[PDB]
RNA sequence: AACCUGGUUGAUCUUGCCAGUAGUCAUAUGCUUGUCUCAAAGAUUAAGCCAUGCAAGUGAAAGUAUAUAUAUAUAUAUGUAGAAACUGCGAACGGCUCAUUAAAACAGUUAUAGUCUACUUGACAUUUAUAAGGAUAACUACGGAAAAGCUGUAGCUAAUACUUGCAUUAUCCUUUUGGAUAAGUAUUUGUUAGAAGGAAUUAUAACAAAGAAGUAACACGUAAAGUGUGUAUCAAUCGAGUUUCUGACCUAUCAGCUUUUGAUGUUAGGGUAUUGGCCUAACAUGGCUAUGACGGGUAACGGGGAAUUAGAGUUCGAUUCCGGAGAGGGAGCCUGAGAAAUAGCUACCACAUCUAAGGAAGGCAGCAGGCGCGUAAAUUACCCAAUUCUAAAGAAGAGAGGUAGUGACAAGAAAU
RNA sequence: UUUCAAAGAAUCAUUCUUUUUAAAAUCCGAUUUUGUUACUUUGAGUAA
RNA sequence: AAAAACCGUAAAUCCUAUCUUUUAAAGGAAGGAGAAGUCGUAACAAGGUUUCCGUAGGUGAACCUGCGGAAGGAUCAU
RNA sequence: AAUAGAUCCGUAACUUCGGGAAAAGGAUUGGCUCUGAGGACAUUAAUGUUAACUCAGAACUGAAACGGACAAGGGGA
């Protein structure tokens, strides 16, 4: 039920036989969800299960497209200032961020993401905290202070 | 090719070197030593532009040939030895000991030191590692590795290392009543007791230092130096005594001669 | 060979400068097969010699159930999650499935526990019958083309269930 | 130094532009030149071509010495020295130029919990010895071709070049001490526990395995035992490589781009020093876009900076320095820690040299000078005395660089 | 549109400083924490 | 060791198409300047038919007419 | 006389926007040995029974040749 690829997800280091699943406290002030701690998903690139260790910086953004498998797109709305006219002005850049299956992602929700070691061609970030934010209109159009 | 670089232009001489613009084209790049290049000076500069013992680099070389200069009570010969943040340099031909101190103005200055207190150097350990068979070693800013430290010593404490035996004597911790120097801060050269610390989650931690004139400033946790506890600064501070002197009333003092 | 000369994120193509610097490198592929033991040494960056195995025969192998290892030699290659060509050509890779002898492990079991640390683990009938056959499955774990030698762990439990179920509703 | 005047008209008030004006560290050019200080100077176009001369080697306690010479008590022992030579180390620094470069570089600001790291420094190690084996230079002797950084056989010999290789440490019971016991560092794989960081599959401990490279068969002399050379690991150092975030010239008469040739991602693997479509196989159909992508131009190396300022700004930024790229223009490659190096090599074309015609060797966008270009730019000078580099590190090299020369590029002082 | 205000010393006739006035966890009648961000004040990292 | 193959890096030559920049080209058709040239009364007054616009057709040219507008008109008005 | 089959890649001027167009112009093509995908049927998520030739890829091999004959546009301004 948990493996269906042409391979098996090993969950490195979790041990199988001696003892007395594996999960980490990640630190940084975020908490491990009970869903992640009592789930059955197996992954290598999961922030809370894999070999990664979040270090670097922390960003926040919106979900745009969750259609992929285990990857989502995060855009970073903010304001940019111009020295000539002395008025702030809008400017944005999106960034592909990996998602663990323990988190349910929906379009428009506010997500916090942390920096991780290069994981794909241009995916270098992993989601940590997700809060439910409803949307009206288009997620692409919608802008928030974050 | 793109190998390790081997020159430093005179304009690109480090900040505290105080070298003239037209006096040539290049400043010496210190060989890989016990301290960072950005925060240490070569003995050539130290004995030339401060001690004024010689007038040419080759004269300095002829001085260095005789085994007269000593660092940490042992012999050194290469003209590119960065002295480092804290140490003792001995000259036996005149039986004089110098110790590197800072100024409230942000530089390096040698300080005359008597023989008794010249045998004590103070080193802040930078890392604590564990080796095979449970032996704990400490790596200092001095580029020196001290094995078999007490379990008492923590990461930020300072250790009274002896120069000759290469062994520890005592530890000094970091309460709000411990004298601490600032290494490379923009307010470098201030001696204080530190009012308190401020630990930040996963970032730099900022510590507040209080002075003898009730002035309070803040500094990054990385570049502090435990120099002694509330009793006294254990080693001899320079003439300015490590208290930073305000600019206008400093001009007043300079004018009143 | 590593970091340029391909399209960008948005979909365009970047203009090319910065003639290839050597430290990108990208050494030519090395393919290790089954035969007589023979290895080569490669002058890796920083004078760190790297062992490139070209023909391997034997190495280390481990029971995870008892947490033990015993030297032996591989027999045949039967499956890999990667492309089918590497298992049809009898080569070795990091996460491949191969066939091993049973006699050294059986002799160790007899000398240790008797009968044909933390002992008394009750083993399993499915692996018991495979041992009775005498040629068993095992999954390689190390990288032969990196370490110059082979090592793997014998497959047990639902892992072997999945492997063998894909092996043989079956052809 | 927060500045205005002539010009539309028969005369007037306007909008409006032309012109006047002053600066440039902005160049050329015309005249003229009684001094001193100071000093820009073939970037503009031709990153076009080059005669010539040089531009990187290295020996003062310390590898190696019957090329070789001397000096001390009497073939005796030492020395003082030594070209030629093998080897170590640098030569991958510097200097020069800006054609390519438009989220690429660059700057600020992270991460490397995803790596490597020459010299040096500090701690410090594991499974025949009253001193081990060959293998060769310089050289001697026969040559050869025109020539070059050309070379065969014969004989040799050395070394810190190459290569074999001489114990012993730790732990438990009665409990100073008697007995018993264990013997692998990295690196790799499998199974457990587990001072620091914020979080480890961290440090480490135990077990099952594999397994490198060693631990001094090398030379000199200081306290009234020392140093040199070289070796395993850890750390720092002198750094480099990837890398997050934010930031740019004009243009829509470039609106839809990318995806069979990897486009975007998942799985697994090869590969690299680590990670990654870097690459391989399978699978998914995805990613960017009027917040201007994809395209095109730039008489575009980026930055701190320069010109002008009342303050806003606009324009120049090759150019003392930081970083990037390059050595004709692509491609490749050895050695070496570190080069995809060019005063290292290989191959093509375009050039071009010498040539006994058979064949050789080439890169001045290094310091000087020549041709060509154009309005446009300096001596084939002196010296490592100053700075600082290289090495076997005082005594030798250094067109890096300093001085001299030409110099109404500019700037300052001041006679008639 | 969602916390207003009141009170006291010190220059000259003003300005200025200082205390409290709800509810909820914290302390045996007192001891004391009660959004994010833009913004703004400060700092440290700030090559020459 | 020459030598040979293999996936691979890929120099260099040619063909094909496209793009970018200058240039030829018989003639054709514009604009400008020039000089007292030639033909007319078009416009400025009720400019001698008020002027102008949008559009279709015609004339040697300035122009004209038809249709619907505007007053910047020659009317601020039984 | 030149190819002409099939797959794949690419395809201009003009235009009544329907086409031109199979434009032009290219690449592959055999034998043997394999890999994968494409169905129906019955038992309490799992195990069995059974059927086409159709495509995509792979090594190996040959005097580098393979629409091997038979069959079949020469294009362009």
């Amino acid at each position: 039920d948990v493996q269906h690829e042409r391979a098996y997800q090993k969950q490195e280091g979790a041990s199988f036989f001696n003892s007395k699943r594996y999960w980490k406290k990640v630190g940084l002030g975020f908490a491990t969800p009970k869903e992640a701690k009592e789930g059955v998903y197996v992954d290598k690139k999961c922030p809370f299960t894999g070999n990664v260790s979040i270090r670097g910086r922390i960003l926040k953004g919106m979900v745009i497209s969750n259609k992929m498998k285990r990857t989502i797109i995060i855009r970073r709305n903010y304001l940019h200032y111009v020295k000539k006219y002395n008025r702030f002005e809008k400017r944005h850049k999106n960034i592909p961020c990996h998602c663990s299956p323990c988190f349910d992602v929906k379009e428009g929700d506010i997500v916090t993401v942390g920096q991780c070691r290069p994981l794909s061609k241009t995916v270098r970030f992993n989601v940590l905290h997700v809060e439910k934010h409803q949307i009206f209109g288009s997620a692409r159009k919608q802008f928030v202070l974050f | 090719g793109k190998g390790i670089k081997k020159h430093l232009k005179r304009v690109n001489a480090p900040s505290h070197w105080m070298l003239n613009k037209m006096g040539g084209q290049y400043a010496p790049k210190t060989s890989s030593g016990p301290h960072k290049l950005l925060e240490s000076i070569p003995l050539v500069i130290l004995l030339r532009n401060r001690l004024k013992y010689a007038l040419t680099f080759d004269e300095v070389k002829m001085i260095l040939i005789q085994k007269i200069v000593k660092v940490d009570n042992k012999v050194r010969t290469d003209c590119t030895f960065p002295v480092g943040l804290m140490d003792v340099i001995h000259i036996t031909k005149s039986n004089e000991y110098f110790r590197l101190l800072y100024d409230i103005k942000g530089r390096f200055v040698p300080h005359r030191i008597t023989n008794e207190e010249s045998k004590y150097k103070l080193c802040k350990v930078k890392k604590i590692l564990l080796r095979k068979g449970r032996l704990s070693i400490a790596v200092t800013h001095d580029g020196r590795s001290i094995p078999y430290i007490h379990p008492d010593v923590k990461v930020n404490d300072t250790v009274r290392l002896d120069l000759e035996t290469g062994k520890v004597l005592e530890h000094l911790k970091f309460q709000v009543g411990s004298l601490v120097m600032v290494t490379a801060g923009h307010s470098v050269g201030r001696v204080g007791v530190i009012s308190s610390i401020d630990k930040n989650m996963g970032t730099y931690d900022i510590i507040h230092v209080k002075d003898s004139r009730n002035k309070v400033f803040a500094t990054r946790l990385s570049n502090v130096f435990v120099i002694g506890d509330n009793t006294k600064p254990y080693i001899s501070l320079p003439r300015e005594k490590g208290i930073k002197l305000d600019i206008i009333e400093e001009r007043r003092n300079r004018l009143k001669a | 060979r590593d970091g340029r000369h391909k399209l960008r994120l948005t979909g365009g193509k970047k203009k090319i400068h910065k003639k290839k610097r050597k430290y990108e490198l990208g050494r030519p592929p090395s393919n290790t097969k089954l035969g007589s033991r023979q290895v080569h040494v490669v002058r890796g960056r920083g004078r760190n010699y790297k062992y490139r195995a070209i023909k391997l025969d034997s190495g280390s192998f481990s029971w995870p159930t008892f947490g033990i290892s015993k030297n032996t030699r591989i027999i045949d290659v039967v499956y890999n999650a990667s492309n089918n060509e590497l298992v049809r050509t009898k080569t070795l890779v990091k996460n491949c499935i191969v066939v091993i002898d049973s006699h050294p492990f059986t002799t160790w079991y007899e000398n240790t526990f008797g009968t044909t640390i933390g002992k008394s683990k009750n083993i399993d009938p499915l692996l018991l019958e495979q041992f009775k056959q005498g040629r068993v499955l095992a999954c390689i774990s190390s990288r032969p083309g990196q370490c110059g030698k082979a090592d793997g762990y014998i497959i047990e439990g639902d892992e072997l269930l999945f492997y063998k179920r894909k092996m043989d509703k079956r052809n």
